[PDB]
RNA sequence: GCGGUCCGGCCGGGAACUCAAAGGAGACUGCCAGUGAUAAACUGGAGGAAGGUGGGGAUGACGUCAAGUCAUCAUGGCCCUUACGACCAGGGCUACACACGUGCUACAAUGGCGCAUACAAAGAGAAGCGACCUCGCGAGAGCAAGCGGACCUCAUAAAGUGCGUCGUAGUCCGGAUUGGAGUCUGCAACUCGACUCCAUGAAGUCGGAAUCGCUAGUAAUCGUGGAUCAGAAUGCCACGGU
Protein backbone atom coordinates (compact mmCIF):
# COMPACT_ATOMS: atom_id res chain seq x y z
CA UNK A 1 0.00 0.00 0.00
CA UNK A 2 2.70 2.55 -1.04
CA UNK A 3 -0.02 4.87 -2.48
CA UNK A 4 -3.04 2.57 -3.12
CA UNK A 5 -6.06 3.43 -0.89
CA UNK A 6 -8.23 0.48 0.29
CA UNK A 7 -11.95 1.04 -0.46
CA UNK A 8 -14.55 -1.77 -0.36
CA UNK A 9 -17.22 -0.63 -2.87
CA UNK A 10 -20.93 -1.43 -2.39
CA UNK A 11 -23.65 -0.24 -4.77
CA UNK A 12 -26.80 -2.16 -3.64
CA UNK A 13 -27.88 -5.28 -1.65
CA UNK A 14 -30.21 -7.86 -3.35
CA UNK A 15 -33.47 -6.17 -4.67
CA UNK A 16 -36.25 -8.62 -3.57
CA UNK A 17 -34.66 -9.13 -0.08
CA UNK A 18 -31.18 -8.78 1.46
CA UNK A 19 -29.09 -9.10 4.61
CA UNK A 20 -26.07 -7.33 6.10
CA UNK A 21 -23.80 -10.34 5.48
CA UNK A 22 -22.59 -8.93 2.11
CA UNK A 23 -19.45 -6.73 2.64
CA UNK A 24 -19.05 -5.86 -1.10
CA UNK A 25 -21.93 -6.22 -3.57
CA UNK A 26 -20.57 -5.64 -7.11
CA UNK A 27 -21.15 -7.17 -10.58
CA UNK A 28 -18.42 -9.77 -11.53
CA UNK A 29 -18.43 -12.98 -13.73
CA UNK A 30 -21.07 -10.96 -15.71
CA UNK A 31 -21.29 -7.63 -17.63
CA UNK A 32 -20.31 -4.85 -15.16
CA UNK A 33 -21.90 -1.36 -14.82
CA UNK A 34 -25.34 -2.76 -15.88
CA UNK A 35 -27.80 -4.41 -13.40
CA UNK A 36 -30.81 -5.37 -15.61
CA UNK A 37 -30.84 -9.14 -14.79
CA UNK A 38 -28.28 -10.29 -12.16
CA UNK A 39 -30.95 -11.70 -9.79
CA UNK A 40 -32.75 -14.62 -11.51
CA UNK A 41 -31.42 -17.93 -10.06
CA UNK A 42 -29.49 -16.37 -7.12
CA UNK A 43 -32.54 -16.82 -4.78
CA UNK A 44 -32.93 -20.53 -5.72
CA UNK A 45 -31.29 -21.84 -2.51
CA UNK A 46 -33.74 -21.17 0.36
CA UNK A 47 -35.93 -24.26 -0.39
CA UNK A 48 -35.95 -26.42 -3.58
CA UNK A 49 -39.33 -28.10 -2.80
CA UNK A 50 -41.73 -26.97 -0.02
CA UNK A 51 -43.36 -30.47 0.09
CA UNK A 52 -40.04 -32.39 0.47
CA UNK A 53 -38.57 -30.31 3.32
CA UNK A 54 -39.35 -29.76 6.99
CA UNK A 55 -37.15 -26.70 7.55
CA UNK A 56 -37.77 -22.96 7.51
CA UNK A 57 -37.84 -20.74 4.43
CA UNK A 58 -35.61 -18.06 5.99
CA UNK A 59 -33.50 -19.75 8.69
CA UNK A 60 -31.87 -22.02 6.08
CA UNK A 61 -29.44 -19.23 5.16
CA UNK A 62 -27.96 -19.02 8.68
CA UNK A 63 -27.62 -22.78 9.24
CA UNK A 64 -25.31 -23.10 6.21
CA UNK A 65 -22.90 -20.48 7.62
CA UNK A 66 -22.42 -21.31 11.31
CA UNK A 67 -21.16 -24.79 10.38
CA UNK A 68 -18.55 -23.37 7.97
CA UNK A 69 -16.19 -21.19 10.00
CA UNK A 70 -12.34 -21.14 9.38
CA UNK A 71 -10.54 -21.09 12.80
CA UNK A 72 -6.97 -20.22 11.53
CA UNK A 73 -6.11 -19.60 7.85
CA UNK A 74 -3.49 -17.81 5.74
CA UNK A 75 -3.53 -14.16 4.57
CA UNK A 76 -3.92 -13.07 0.89
CA UNK A 77 -1.29 -10.25 0.98
CA UNK A 78 1.76 -12.63 1.14
CA UNK A 79 4.17 -9.62 0.85
CA UNK A 80 7.30 -11.80 1.41
CA UNK A 81 8.20 -14.65 -0.93
CA UNK A 82 8.76 -18.38 -0.44
CA UNK A 83 6.46 -19.87 2.28
CA UNK A 84 6.19 -17.25 5.05
CA UNK A 85 2.72 -16.45 6.39
CA UNK A 86 2.56 -13.57 8.91
CA UNK A 87 0.02 -14.65 11.58
CA UNK A 88 -2.98 -12.31 10.99
CA UNK A 89 -6.16 -13.10 13.00
CA UNK A 90 -9.02 -13.73 10.53
CA UNK A 91 -10.53 -10.25 9.96
CA UNK A 92 -14.39 -9.81 10.05
CA UNK A 93 -13.99 -8.38 6.54
CA UNK A 94 -13.09 -11.88 5.24
CA UNK A 95 -16.16 -13.63 6.72
CA UNK A 96 -18.57 -11.54 4.63
CA UNK A 97 -16.87 -11.17 1.21
CA UNK A 98 -15.57 -14.62 0.22
CA UNK A 99 -17.47 -16.65 2.84
CA UNK A 100 -20.55 -16.88 0.60
CA UNK A 101 -18.55 -18.78 -2.04
CA UNK A 102 -18.12 -21.87 0.15
CA UNK A 103 -21.85 -22.11 0.92
CA UNK A 104 -22.83 -22.87 -2.69
CA UNK A 105 -19.85 -25.22 -3.08
CA UNK A 106 -20.95 -27.26 -0.06
CA UNK A 107 -24.36 -27.82 -1.70
CA UNK A 108 -22.75 -28.49 -5.12
CA UNK A 109 -20.97 -31.87 -5.14
CA UNK A 110 -22.87 -34.52 -7.09
CA UNK A 111 -22.34 -34.33 -10.85
CA UNK A 112 -25.62 -33.34 -12.48
CA UNK A 113 -27.04 -30.90 -15.06
CA UNK A 114 -29.75 -29.47 -12.73
CA UNK A 115 -28.41 -27.61 -9.64
CA UNK A 116 -31.77 -28.36 -7.98
CA UNK A 117 -31.19 -32.12 -7.58
CA UNK A 118 -28.03 -31.43 -5.53
CA UNK A 119 -30.14 -29.58 -2.92
CA UNK A 120 -32.17 -32.78 -2.18
CA UNK A 121 -29.00 -34.45 -0.80
CA UNK A 122 -27.44 -31.41 0.94
CA UNK A 123 -30.35 -29.51 2.55
CA UNK A 124 -33.33 -31.86 2.94
CA UNK A 125 -31.26 -34.44 4.84
CA UNK A 126 -27.84 -32.84 5.51
CA UNK A 127 -28.68 -29.45 7.07
CA UNK A 128 -28.60 -30.95 10.60
CA UNK A 129 -24.74 -30.85 10.38
CA UNK A 130 -24.75 -34.43 8.95
CA UNK A 131 -21.10 -34.10 7.77
CA UNK A 132 -21.28 -32.92 4.14
CA UNK A 133 -21.20 -29.22 5.14
CA UNK A 134 -18.16 -29.59 7.42
CA UNK A 135 -15.56 -29.88 4.63
CA UNK A 136 -14.20 -26.40 5.49
CA UNK A 137 -14.66 -26.53 9.29
CA UNK A 138 -12.01 -29.08 10.32
CA UNK A 139 -9.80 -28.71 7.23
CA UNK A 140 -8.66 -25.21 8.21
CA UNK A 141 -7.71 -26.26 11.75
CA UNK A 142 -5.88 -29.35 10.47
CA UNK A 143 -3.77 -27.34 8.00
CA UNK A 144 -2.66 -24.93 10.75
CA UNK A 145 -0.27 -25.63 13.68
CA UNK A 146 2.31 -26.18 10.87
CA UNK A 147 3.02 -22.71 9.35
CA UNK A 148 2.26 -20.67 12.52
CA UNK A 149 6.02 -20.47 13.34
CA UNK A 150 6.84 -18.47 10.18
CA UNK A 151 7.23 -14.70 9.89
CA UNK B 1 -39.61 -65.34 -25.20
CA UNK B 2 -36.57 -64.49 -27.34
CA UNK B 3 -37.54 -61.62 -29.64
CA UNK B 4 -34.05 -60.78 -30.95
CA UNK B 5 -31.60 -63.40 -32.32
CA UNK B 6 -28.38 -62.26 -30.51
CA UNK B 7 -29.86 -61.94 -26.95
CA UNK B 8 -33.19 -61.99 -25.08
CA UNK B 9 -35.13 -58.84 -24.05
CA UNK B 10 -35.40 -58.88 -20.25
CA UNK B 11 -36.73 -56.10 -18.00
CA UNK B 12 -37.28 -53.90 -21.08
CA UNK B 13 -40.07 -52.89 -23.46
CA UNK B 14 -40.73 -53.62 -27.13
CA UNK B 15 -39.45 -50.32 -28.56
CA UNK B 16 -36.12 -50.10 -26.73
CA UNK B 17 -35.42 -53.78 -27.45
CA UNK B 18 -35.19 -53.33 -31.24
CA UNK B 19 -32.80 -50.39 -31.13
CA UNK B 20 -29.21 -51.52 -30.50
CA UNK B 21 -29.44 -53.97 -33.42
CA UNK B 22 -28.18 -52.98 -36.89
CA UNK B 23 -31.29 -54.19 -38.81
CA UNK B 24 -33.90 -51.98 -37.02
CA UNK B 25 -33.43 -48.44 -35.70
CA UNK B 26 -35.50 -45.31 -35.09
CA UNK B 27 -37.16 -45.18 -38.53
CA UNK B 28 -37.76 -48.94 -38.90
CA UNK B 29 -39.45 -49.37 -35.50
CA UNK B 30 -42.51 -47.36 -36.60
CA UNK B 31 -43.41 -49.42 -39.69
CA UNK B 32 -43.99 -53.00 -38.47
CA UNK B 33 -44.46 -52.58 -34.70
CA UNK B 34 -47.51 -50.30 -35.04
CA UNK B 35 -49.26 -52.49 -37.62
CA UNK B 36 -51.27 -54.40 -34.99
CA UNK B 37 -52.86 -53.52 -31.67
CA UNK B 38 -50.05 -53.56 -29.10
CA UNK B 39 -49.35 -51.22 -26.19
CA UNK B 40 -45.87 -49.74 -25.74
CA UNK B 41 -46.24 -48.59 -22.11
CA UNK B 42 -46.80 -52.19 -20.91
CA UNK B 43 -43.87 -54.43 -20.06
CA UNK B 44 -43.18 -57.61 -22.03
CA UNK B 45 -43.98 -59.82 -19.02
CA UNK B 46 -47.52 -58.34 -18.91
CA UNK B 47 -48.58 -59.04 -22.51
CA UNK B 48 -50.72 -61.66 -24.21
CA UNK B 49 -49.15 -64.83 -25.58
CA UNK B 50 -51.40 -64.73 -28.66
CA UNK B 51 -49.66 -61.69 -30.17
CA UNK B 52 -46.06 -62.79 -29.53
CA UNK B 53 -45.84 -65.18 -32.49
CA UNK B 54 -47.46 -62.62 -34.81
CA UNK B 55 -44.77 -59.99 -34.15
CA UNK B 56 -41.86 -62.44 -34.47
CA UNK B 57 -42.50 -63.05 -38.17
CA UNK B 58 -42.66 -59.30 -38.88
CA UNK B 59 -38.97 -58.78 -38.02
CA UNK B 60 -37.93 -61.92 -39.95
CA UNK B 61 -39.53 -61.40 -43.38
CA UNK B 62 -37.49 -59.02 -45.57
CA UNK B 63 -35.70 -57.80 -42.41
CA UNK B 64 -32.05 -58.55 -41.65
CA UNK B 65 -31.55 -59.67 -38.04
CA UNK B 66 -28.36 -60.26 -36.06
CA UNK B 67 -27.76 -63.83 -37.25
CA UNK B 68 -28.30 -63.00 -40.94
CA UNK B 69 -26.09 -59.90 -40.68
CA UNK B 70 -23.00 -61.98 -41.53
CA UNK B 71 -24.95 -64.53 -43.68
CA UNK B 72 -26.19 -62.12 -46.44
CA UNK B 73 -25.68 -58.46 -45.30
CA UNK B 74 -22.20 -57.21 -46.30
CA UNK B 75 -20.53 -60.23 -48.01
CA UNK B 76 -20.57 -58.08 -51.21
CA UNK B 77 -17.22 -56.45 -50.58
CA UNK B 78 -15.67 -59.91 -50.99
CA UNK B 79 -17.59 -60.64 -54.22
CA UNK B 80 -16.80 -57.28 -55.87
CA UNK B 81 -13.04 -57.33 -55.21
CA UNK B 82 -12.24 -58.37 -58.80
CA UNK B 83 -13.89 -55.38 -60.48
CA UNK B 84 -11.72 -52.24 -60.21
CA UNK B 85 -13.65 -48.96 -59.60
CA UNK B 86 -12.61 -45.34 -58.89
CA UNK B 87 -13.75 -45.65 -55.23
CA UNK B 88 -11.27 -48.39 -54.22
CA UNK B 89 -8.45 -46.47 -55.95
CA UNK B 90 -8.86 -43.35 -53.78
CA UNK B 91 -9.39 -45.06 -50.39
CA UNK B 92 -6.30 -47.32 -50.58
CA UNK B 93 -3.46 -44.76 -50.35
C1' G C 1 -59.97 4.43 -27.17
C1' C C 2 -63.94 2.77 -30.13
C1' G C 3 -66.98 -1.23 -34.58
C1' G C 4 -67.23 -6.56 -38.18
C1' U C 5 -63.12 -10.89 -38.79
C1' C C 6 -59.16 -15.23 -40.44
C1' C C 7 -58.22 -13.20 -34.30
C1' G C 8 -51.34 -12.28 -37.58
C1' G C 9 -54.90 -4.95 -36.19
C1' C C 10 -57.27 -8.57 -42.23
C1' C C 11 -59.67 -2.18 -42.39
C1' G C 12 -64.11 1.89 -40.75
C1' G C 13 -60.92 5.51 -37.55
C1' G C 14 -58.21 8.40 -33.07
C1' A C 15 -53.48 9.95 -29.87
C1' A C 16 -48.86 11.41 -24.79
C1' C C 17 -49.09 4.77 -25.21
C1' U C 18 -43.57 -1.44 -27.40
C1' C C 19 -41.54 2.16 -33.74
C1' A C 20 -41.23 6.56 -36.70
C1' A C 21 -39.33 10.89 -41.83
C1' A C 22 -35.53 17.75 -44.03
C1' G C 23 -35.31 19.64 -38.07
C1' G C 24 -35.34 20.71 -32.06
C1' A C 25 -35.06 16.72 -27.06
C1' G C 26 -32.12 14.88 -23.51
C1' A C 27 -28.87 12.86 -17.56
C1' C C 28 -22.86 16.82 -17.82
C1' U C 29 -20.69 15.50 -9.41
C1' G C 30 -26.77 19.33 -10.74
C1' C C 31 -27.50 20.48 -5.05
C1' C C 32 -26.15 19.83 0.19
C1' A C 33 -23.20 17.72 4.11
C1' G C 34 -18.39 15.73 5.40
C1' U C 35 -13.26 15.85 3.92
C1' G C 36 -9.51 18.41 1.35
C1' A C 37 -3.78 24.56 1.22
C1' U C 38 -11.63 28.01 1.25
C1' A C 39 -9.80 26.07 -5.24
C1' A C 40 -9.38 21.49 -8.12
C1' A C 41 -11.28 16.77 -6.85
C1' C C 42 -13.45 11.94 -4.23
C1' U C 43 -17.08 8.04 -1.51
C1' G C 44 -23.29 8.33 -0.45
C1' G C 45 -28.07 10.33 -0.29
C1' A C 46 -33.91 14.41 -2.17
C1' G C 47 -36.30 14.53 -7.81
C1' G C 48 -36.55 11.32 -12.31
C1' A C 49 -38.54 6.59 -17.67
C1' A C 50 -32.47 6.78 -18.25
C1' G C 51 -26.02 8.70 -12.19
C1' G C 52 -20.58 8.84 -12.38
C1' U C 53 -15.96 9.89 -20.18
C1' G C 54 -24.32 6.64 -18.93
C1' G C 55 -23.02 2.51 -22.40
C1' G C 56 -21.36 1.15 -27.52
C1' G C 57 -19.27 2.72 -32.23
C1' A C 58 -17.08 5.96 -35.93
C1' U C 59 -12.69 7.63 -33.23
C1' G C 60 -5.97 6.64 -33.58
C1' A C 61 0.98 11.18 -31.46
C1' C C 62 6.15 8.53 -36.34
C1' G C 63 7.98 11.80 -28.51
C1' U C 64 9.86 4.90 -28.60
C1' C C 65 10.61 1.39 -32.48
C1' A C 66 16.20 2.05 -39.27
C1' A C 67 13.50 -4.38 -37.15
C1' G C 68 5.93 -5.37 -39.93
C1' U C 69 3.01 -8.53 -44.85
C1' C C 70 5.82 -5.10 -52.22
C1' A C 71 2.32 -12.91 -54.73
C1' U C 72 -1.69 -4.50 -56.71
C1' C C 73 1.20 -3.43 -62.16
C1' A C 74 8.48 -0.32 -61.59
C1' U C 75 4.18 2.16 -59.58
C1' G C 76 8.14 9.29 -63.18
C1' G C 77 13.57 5.37 -61.65
C1' C C 78 17.42 1.58 -62.37
C1' C C 79 15.57 -3.06 -64.79
C1' C C 80 14.55 -8.48 -68.10
C1' U C 81 13.23 -10.47 -73.67
C1' U C 82 12.94 -15.95 -79.43
C1' A C 83 14.65 -21.14 -74.29
C1' C C 84 11.91 -15.17 -67.15
C1' G C 85 7.06 -13.71 -73.65
C1' A C 86 1.87 -17.25 -75.20
C1' C C 87 -3.23 -20.59 -76.89
C1' C C 88 -2.45 -25.77 -74.13
C1' A C 89 -3.16 -32.16 -74.27
C1' G C 90 0.39 -34.67 -71.62
C1' G C 91 5.33 -34.68 -68.09
C1' G C 92 1.69 -31.31 -63.98
C1' C C 93 1.16 -25.79 -57.65
C1' U C 94 0.54 -34.58 -55.83
C1' A C 95 -0.02 -36.04 -47.30
C1' C C 96 3.05 -42.35 -49.07
C1' A C 97 2.35 -48.15 -43.38
C1' C C 98 -1.57 -39.25 -43.48
C1' A C 99 1.44 -34.60 -37.10
C1' C C 100 -2.35 -28.04 -34.04
C1' G C 101 1.23 -23.45 -39.87
C1' U C 102 -5.79 -20.24 -43.84
C1' G C 103 -11.34 -25.47 -44.01
C1' C C 104 -13.75 -28.82 -36.49
C1' U C 105 -13.40 -34.74 -39.15
C1' A C 106 -12.44 -35.21 -33.62
C1' C C 107 -12.07 -34.32 -28.04
C1' A C 108 -15.89 -41.36 -27.37
C1' A C 109 -20.22 -40.43 -18.42
C1' U C 110 -21.59 -33.76 -22.30
C1' G C 111 -24.89 -40.77 -25.94
C1' G C 112 -30.37 -41.24 -28.95
C1' C C 113 -36.69 -40.71 -30.05
C1' G C 114 -44.03 -40.43 -32.49
C1' C C 115 -46.77 -36.70 -28.16
C1' A C 116 -54.28 -30.98 -28.14
C1' U C 117 -50.65 -22.96 -26.17
C1' A C 118 -51.34 -15.20 -27.60
C1' C C 119 -45.67 -13.03 -28.46
C1' A C 120 -41.95 -12.63 -34.10
C1' A C 121 -36.12 -10.04 -33.35
C1' A C 122 -33.44 -10.26 -38.78
C1' G C 123 -33.34 -10.45 -44.01
C1' A C 124 -35.53 -9.18 -49.06
C1' G C 125 -38.49 -6.28 -52.58
C1' A C 126 -37.37 -3.65 -61.91
C1' A C 127 -31.73 -8.80 -65.56
C1' G C 128 -35.70 -11.21 -58.73
C1' C C 129 -37.18 -13.48 -53.66
C1' G C 130 -41.34 -16.98 -54.61
C1' A C 131 -47.58 -17.92 -52.95
C1' C C 132 -51.33 -22.03 -51.01
C1' C C 133 -53.17 -27.09 -52.27
C1' U C 134 -50.99 -31.70 -54.28
C1' C C 135 -46.08 -33.63 -53.18
C1' G C 136 -40.36 -35.14 -50.54
C1' C C 137 -39.35 -42.99 -45.70
C1' G C 138 -31.18 -42.12 -46.51
C1' A C 139 -28.16 -38.78 -49.25
C1' G C 140 -29.50 -37.28 -54.54
C1' A C 141 -33.07 -36.54 -58.11
C1' G C 142 -38.78 -33.48 -58.27
C1' C C 143 -44.47 -31.80 -58.61
C1' A C 144 -46.41 -26.45 -58.82
C1' A C 145 -48.16 -21.65 -60.06
C1' G C 146 -50.73 -15.37 -57.88
C1' C C 147 -46.38 -11.74 -58.21
C1' G C 148 -41.95 -7.38 -61.80
C1' G C 149 -44.07 -7.10 -54.89
C1' A C 150 -45.21 -4.36 -47.73
C1' C C 151 -48.50 -11.24 -49.80
C1' C C 152 -42.70 -15.50 -50.27
C1' U C 153 -37.75 -17.32 -48.78
C1' C C 154 -32.58 -18.31 -47.37
C1' A C 155 -33.87 -21.41 -42.57
C1' U C 156 -35.94 -29.53 -42.88
C1' A C 157 -31.92 -24.68 -38.14
C1' A C 158 -26.50 -28.31 -31.89
C1' A C 159 -28.70 -27.44 -26.01
C1' G C 160 -33.56 -28.22 -22.60
C1' U C 161 -37.63 -31.75 -20.90
C1' G C 162 -36.52 -36.46 -19.15
C1' C C 163 -38.88 -44.72 -16.05
C1' G C 164 -34.01 -47.26 -19.05
C1' U C 165 -29.96 -50.01 -21.12
C1' C C 166 -24.39 -49.86 -20.21
C1' G C 167 -20.28 -49.80 -15.31
C1' U C 168 -15.81 -47.26 -14.04
C1' A C 169 -15.34 -51.68 -19.33
C1' G C 170 -9.98 -51.78 -24.46
C1' U C 171 -16.50 -51.46 -25.61
C1' C C 172 -23.78 -50.51 -26.72
C1' C C 173 -19.92 -44.94 -24.14
C1' G C 174 -17.42 -44.11 -30.74
C1' G C 175 -17.46 -43.70 -35.43
C1' A C 176 -9.19 -41.73 -37.97
C1' U C 177 -7.82 -45.35 -41.52
C1' U C 178 -6.71 -50.53 -43.69
C1' G C 179 -11.04 -52.55 -47.67
C1' G C 180 -16.14 -52.22 -51.25
C1' A C 181 -21.42 -49.96 -54.46
C1' G C 182 -23.92 -44.74 -56.90
C1' U C 183 -26.06 -39.79 -58.00
C1' C C 184 -25.36 -34.51 -58.75
C1' U C 185 -22.40 -29.74 -59.57
C1' G C 186 -20.08 -32.54 -65.14
C1' C C 187 -14.49 -31.70 -71.98
C1' A C 188 -13.13 -34.69 -67.82
C1' A C 189 -12.58 -39.43 -62.20
C1' C C 190 -6.69 -41.70 -64.94
C1' U C 191 -3.63 -38.51 -61.17
C1' C C 192 -4.90 -34.67 -56.68
C1' G C 193 -12.27 -33.14 -54.94
C1' A C 194 -17.26 -32.98 -51.97
C1' C C 195 -22.93 -34.52 -50.03
C1' U C 196 -24.87 -40.01 -47.80
C1' C C 197 -24.91 -46.21 -46.06
C1' C C 198 -21.38 -49.79 -44.21
C1' A C 199 -17.80 -54.79 -40.98
C1' U C 200 -12.64 -55.99 -38.62
C1' G C 201 -12.19 -51.25 -35.02
C1' A C 202 -6.30 -49.27 -34.57
C1' A C 203 -3.75 -45.08 -30.70
C1' G C 204 -6.63 -43.51 -25.45
C1' U C 205 -9.22 -42.87 -18.91
C1' C C 206 -7.40 -35.70 -18.74
C1' G C 207 -1.87 -35.44 -19.53
C1' G C 208 6.81 -34.60 -18.74
C1' A C 209 10.26 -30.49 -18.73
C1' A C 210 10.12 -25.64 -21.20
C1' U C 211 6.46 -22.01 -22.44
C1' C C 212 1.61 -19.68 -22.01
C1' G C 213 -4.29 -17.61 -22.82
C1' C C 214 -8.15 -15.16 -18.48
C1' U C 215 -11.56 -8.27 -15.99
C1' A C 216 -16.48 -1.53 -18.15
C1' G C 217 -22.19 -6.70 -23.13
C1' U C 218 -16.12 -11.22 -18.92
C1' A C 219 -17.43 -17.21 -20.71
C1' A C 220 -17.49 -23.80 -22.63
C1' U C 221 -18.89 -27.14 -26.73
C1' C C 222 -21.16 -32.05 -30.75
C1' G C 223 -24.08 -25.94 -33.96
C1' U C 224 -26.04 -21.12 -38.79
C1' G C 225 -26.02 -17.41 -42.53
C1' G C 226 -28.16 -12.86 -46.87
C1' A C 227 -22.08 -13.07 -49.74
C1' U C 228 -17.73 -15.96 -55.31
C1' C C 229 -22.64 -19.45 -56.00
C1' A C 230 -17.83 -25.77 -61.26
C1' G C 231 -17.68 -29.52 -56.25
C1' A C 232 -24.69 -25.21 -51.66
C1' A C 233 -19.93 -22.16 -44.15
C1' U C 234 -16.56 -24.77 -39.33
C1' G C 235 -13.03 -20.22 -40.79
C1' C C 236 -17.44 -14.21 -39.49
C1' C C 237 -17.62 -6.31 -42.71
C1' A C 238 -23.10 -9.85 -40.23
C1' C C 239 -27.86 -11.15 -37.82
C1' G C 240 -30.32 -14.13 -33.79
C1' G C 241 -28.71 -16.49 -29.05
C1' U C 242 -30.12 -20.71 -23.41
Amino acid sequence: PRRRVIGQRKILPDPKFGSELLAKFVNILMVDGKKSTAESIVYSALETLAQRSGKSELEAFEVALENVRPTVEVKSRRVGGSTYQVPVEVRPVRRNALAMRWIVEAARKRGDKSMALRLANELSDAAENKGTAVKKREDVHRMAEANKAFA
Amino acid sequence: ARIAGINIPDHKHAVIALTSIYGVGKTRSKAILAAAGIAEDVKIKELSEGQIDTLRDEVAKFVVEGDLRREISMSIKRLMDLGCYRGLRHRRR
